[PDB]
RNA sequence: CGGACGGCUCAGUAACACGUCGGUAACCUACCCUCGGGAGGGGGAUAACCCCGGGAAACUGGGGCUAAUCCCCCAUAGGCCUGAGGUACUGGAAGGUCCUCAGGCCGAAAGGGGCAUGCCCGCCCGAGGAUGGGCCGGCGGCCGAUUAGGUAGUUGGUGGGGUAACGGCCCACCAAGCCGAAGAUCGGUACGGGCCAUGAGAGUGGGAGCCCGGAGAUGGACACUGAGACACGGGUCCAGGCCCUAC
């Protein structure tokens, strides 16, 4: 049972980069975004949006930063879908983070 | 002119003697860990080096140094320079563990730019 | 750009746990390693030399330290760096003196003197427990140190729990568990020096650490964390504070 | 000039009294060295020797001043503890 | 044993370099602390020293002799890899630790010194901590469009090598991805911060001297020894300059 407290998948992975039935480790912090691109083999980007405050103006202003994530078969996820991704050791040369739940699929 | 270090192990000896003429120009060519009669060069042990010295003796080469003052090194072949990268000797006193100095040396065999010889019994 | 280990320390860069004068020279003593943090420990010669002043200079303080006359923990130290900590005891016997290492409430080091028959006891927290060659069991605790015990009274010992022993000889004697109604002693954080009575503990998923909630003499609840509440009796302090 | 002590203590691991006094001298110089050390032996019941002043201090306007001394119980454990300079300016000792 | 700290400077660098929060269950660590255990049996050489020296110096040859906490071998403990089982521990989460079996590779130690009739200082293995570092991530910090397309190990996957360790870090094979008008790429300028100057404040400007971090040692590259360096009072080469010389 990984840390997080979430529904796990309905099929049983095979694969050493799955931390659910495999050897890859979660430890560090959890956020939520939505797909933009699928596709990569196995690699999926996130986005996430927030409000950064500038001072002397006394406003916000929008701000978008970009992730890539691991995506195992297990846990197919496509464009549009929310997802929730876990910190872990480099993957590759850009991929950090592994995704560890849909929580709503897109159409 | 060769001048030449006569070594005797058995007391801990040694006596050194010029050269000059074909006695020298013999030596030419001959490499060091080589067995030479003595006589061939014209000389004794009897009178000059010590007490008694059994006949049939043989010097061997060991070494020697040249004009400028560089040794040779047995396993630098030729009768030429080289300098060359040492990490121990012969030519080389390493004073500090792991160091390495590029040093020039004389080779193996002997050329008329040497001065001195130096020369061990064989009994 | 650094090719190896330091062996120095500015004296604006001390610790803040210490009562040194910051301004007044350039360097500070640079504590070895050994039983305690550098967050939670002091080198012996500020104690002999700043604290309790049997000495003027360093030369001083060495040569008392060298004809073997401080005891730590019961033992004879030597070293100018050797760093004391948190529940150390430090002994004179030509004096009849001995002390107690605890923080303040600004967060602090201060000696508390104490009596002879309390300075034979020494409270440790255990913080790991691991199967070693043999399947025994050893106790990692609170200053570094370790100790062995069986399987047979394995379950005896938890990484919270407290463990009272005589110090120089290292025999055990009253372990005491954390429950709900234990006496607790603060030692870092904001709530440093505090103490009450374990009221509530409360986990978290994914790495987090564990927190407590604590009831004190006047009423007054407040929280902390779980490894900074420092376990000392059942109901009532077994030492001084 | 006149002493009056003010603080005592004994330190036995390095085994001395350390001794804290006030001197007293209106409309007179500061005083010096060796009358000082006679008046503390000849008032404490000291030896002189074993007895090392470190200093005696005036400030701005005061007649009053400080000083500092320390009484040893063997002139061995003086010479192993005591830095050489202060026996020097004492006179204890010879360069 | 130490000399890899201290000290000096800001040329380069718009970068995970710096700041802050976190992570390493993916790593190393001599000196120090605690606990648990060990010190058996055999060998060798060589500096000093003596007899001869060479060379202007810098430096350096031969022969004889001899010690160790110098060097080497044997064994035993121990370490690493893999396969098959069991289920004692920790933790949020394990083949990470523990137990049993099997097939193998590597492979310790100075019972040395002082005192005295047991003590002090040291040597090796294991488990942990401490100290000091390596690596990763999220967020934040200059100007230019009279710089608009950039990228080809480039983005990812499978299988391997190498590393102290994760990783296109490197390799073979398969695909076509990665960045960008919310400013990519290119260029210009510059060590970063804590801080400082000024002003009623909002703000504008700076960041040499003290502390923390980073980088450098004529320019540019490459290695040996060591726990730790590609080394600030050490080494090798090229360029560039300077000096001694019996050339
Ligand atoms: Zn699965």
């Amino acid at each position: 049972e990984i840390g997080l407290r979430v529904q796990p998948p309905a099929e049983v992975c095979n694969d050493p980069k799955c931390p659910w039935h495999g050897n890859l480790k979660i430890h560090g912090r959890y956020v939520e975004g939505i797909v933009v691109s699928d596709k990569g083999k196995k690699t999926v980007v996130v986005e996430r949006q927030y409000y950064h405050y500038l001072k002397k103006y006394e406003r916000y202003e929008l701000r978008k930063s970009k992730v890539h994530a691991h995506n195992p078969e297990c846990i197919n996820a496509k464009v549009g879908d929310k997802v929730l991704i876990a910190e872990t050791r480099p993957i590759s040369k850009t991929k950090s983070w592994v995704v560890v739940a849909v929580l709503q699929r897109a159409e | 002119t060769f001048k030449l270090v006569i070594s005797n192990p058995k007391n801990g000896v040694a006596k050194q003697v010029e050269i000059s003429g074909p006695e020298a120009d013999k030596l030419i060519g001959r490499r060091i860990g080589e067995e030479i009669p003595a006589s061939e060069l014209g000389l004794n042990l009897s009178e000059i080096f010590g007490e008694e010295i059994p006949a049939d003796a043989k010097l061997k080469i060991t070494g020697g140094t040249d004009k400028d003052g560089f040794p040779m090194r047995p396993d630098v072949h030729g009768p030429r320079r080289v300098k060359i990268l040492l990490s121990r000797g012969p030519g080389f006193r390493p004073r500090e563990r792991g160091e390495r100095r590029k040093k020039t040396v004389h080779g193996n065999t002997i050329s008329p730019n040497i001065v001195q010889v130096n020369m061990k019994i064989v009994f | 750009a650094r090719k190896g280990p330091k062996r120095h320390l500015k004296r604006l860069a001390a610790p803040t746990s210490w009562y040194i004068h910051r301004k007044a020279y350039k360097w500070a003593v640079r504590p070895s390693p050994g039983p305690h943090s550098m967050k939670t420990s002091i080198p012996l010669i500020y104690i002999v030399r700043d604290y309790l002043g049997y000495a003027k200079t360093a030369r001083e303080a060495r040569k008392i330290l060298n004809e073997g006359k401080i005891l730590v923990d019961g033992r004879v130290r030597k070293d100018y760096k050797f760093p004391v900590g948190i529940m150390d005891v430090v002994s004179i016997p030509e004096t009849g003196e001995h002390y107690r290492v605890l923080p303040n409430r600004i967060g602090k080091l201060i000696l508390h003197p104490i009596s002879e028959e309390e300075a034979k006891l020494k409270p440790f927290r255990i913080n790991n427990k691991r199967m070693v060659k043999g399947a025994k069991v050893q106790l990692n605790l609170h200053d570094g140190s370790n100790h062995l015990v069986s399987l047979a009274e394995k379950d005896a010992y938890k990484t919270s729990y407290t463990v009272i022993m005589q110090v120089p000889e290292r025999q055990i004697v009253k372990v005491l568990p954390f429950e709900v109604g234990a006496y607790v002693f603060v030692t870092q954080g904001k709530n440093v020096a505090r103490k009450g009575k374990i009221v509530e503990v409360r986990q978290f998923p994914m790495g987090w650490p564990d927190v407590v909630t604590i009831e004190d003499e006047n009423g007054e609840l407040f929280d902390t964390l779980k490894e900074y509440a420092f376990v000392i009796g059942k109901d009532k302090p077994e030492i001084s504070l | 000039m006149e002493i009056k002590v003010t603080e005592i203590r004994e330190n036995k691991l390095l085994g001395r009294k350390e001794i804290y006094f006030d001197v007293l001298h209106e409309g007179e110089p500061t005083p010096s060295r060796e009358a000082v050390k006679g008046k503390l032996v000849a008032m404490l019941d000291l030896d002189p020797n074993t007895t090392v002043i470190q200093y005696i201090r005036s400030y701005f306007g005061s007649n009053v001043s400080k000083g500092y001394a320390k009484a040893y119980e063997t002139r061995e454990r003086m010479l192993y503890i005591e830095p050489e300079y202060i026996l020097v300016r004492d006179g204890l000792v010879q360069k």
